[PDB]
């Protein structure tokens, strides 16, 4: 954090892209609820026997 | 008030209502009679002998 470069290189500051989520006109309903695992952002929920939100998941018993 | 993430919908708040009262008076009824036995014997600030 303390001492400058005096040398001579190349770097990229970032890449920037969108993020399209919606693609119609349906009405968008909204609840929050409480979690049980970790979610990211945009991840596909379910919720589990005690009604927390576990991330969804097919083949379970 | 409640904090929302600025993507999702929002909350809805409920309210109160009312209460009434109401009242009725009692009535008060009292009464003397008068005789003439009351009214002859002596008052007392009244000098004796002759009233």
């Amino acid at each position: 954090t303390s001492l400058p470069n005096y040398l001579a290189g190349n770097g990229d500051l970032g890449s920037w892209e969108p993020t399209q989520i919606f693609a119609g006109e349906a009405d968008i309903v909204t609840e929050g609820g409480a979690a049980g695992a970790d979610i990211e952002i945009y991840q596909v929920i379910a919720k589990n026997a005690a009604g927390a939100m576990v991330p969804h998941d097919p083949t379970a018993t | 008030a409640p904090f929302v993430a600025p993507n999702v919908q929002g909350r809805v708040i409920k309210e109160s209502g009312y209460n009434t009262k109401t009242f009725k008076p009692a009535y008060v009824k009292p009464k003397h009679v008068i005789d003439p036995n009351m009214i002859i014997p002596r008052q007392p600030g009244e000098a004796l002998g002759t009233g």
